[PDB]
């Protein structure tokens, strides 16, 4: 009954439902900026920051942090607690 | 936006072919040689008569959208904008260049 209420959009003299949503987006748009840098010495690091291998490496780097964040349990051993503190420092360091 | 470090509205005509090549077949062209299809179909549609290397973004995708659905031949170009001005929302004077 709600859906039948939305059927009253009788603007289909020549266009179909597929044309209704695509046209409006095209009429209202503006390209954004890619922010490509310059000054090669500054541009040198942009390749490392913006690259598929870098984000793929950090993708599994974040995943391993989640695995570490889930291993804490009740009455964990003192060595386990010590191993967690250094692992926390390693992950927070690389993220920094 | 890939070819523009800053938008600035327009790009050069040398990148027009490379723009359409990296698009999926549902939106762009087939997997065959672009010379036989994409190069020939480029002139087929209607384009604004601007300078050699001054083409705006909204004048490129609009032809592609018009090609995807209800493609029309020559002789009734103004009918397209007539349909938009009678069904689609206010144009706000932004379809003047795209009308031709």
């Amino acid at each position: 009954t709600f859906q039948e209420q939305g059927e009253k959009e009788y603007k289909n003299c020549e266009l179909d439902k597929n044309q209704r949503q695509c046209v409006e987006y095209a009429l209202k748009a503006r390209p954004l900026r890619r922010y490509i840098p310059k000054n090669p010495y500054q541009y040198k690091f942009w390749y490392v920051v913006n690259s598929s291998p870098f984000e793929y490496m950090m993708f599994v780097l974040i995943m391993l942090n989640t695995l570490c964040l889930a291993m804490q349990h009740y009455e964990q051993s003192k060595m386990f607690n010590d191993a967690m503190d250094i692992l926390n420092m390693v992950f927070t360091g690389v993220f920094t | 936006s890939e070819y523009d470090p800053e938008a600035k509205g327009r790009i050069k005509h040398l990148d027009v072919v490379t723009l359409l090549r990296r698009i999926q077949p549902p939106l762009g062209f087939g997997k065959l040689c672009p010379h036989r299809v994409a190069c020939k179909r480029l002139v087929a549609m209607n384009m604004p008569l601007n300078s050699d290397g001054t083409v705006m973004f909204n004048a490129t995708l609009f032809a592609l959208v018009r090609t995807a659905l209800k493609i029309k031949t020559e002789g009734n170009l103004e009918q397209a904008n007539e349909e938009l001005r009678a069904v689609i929302k206010k144009i706000w004077k932004k379809t003047s260049m795209k009308l031709l």
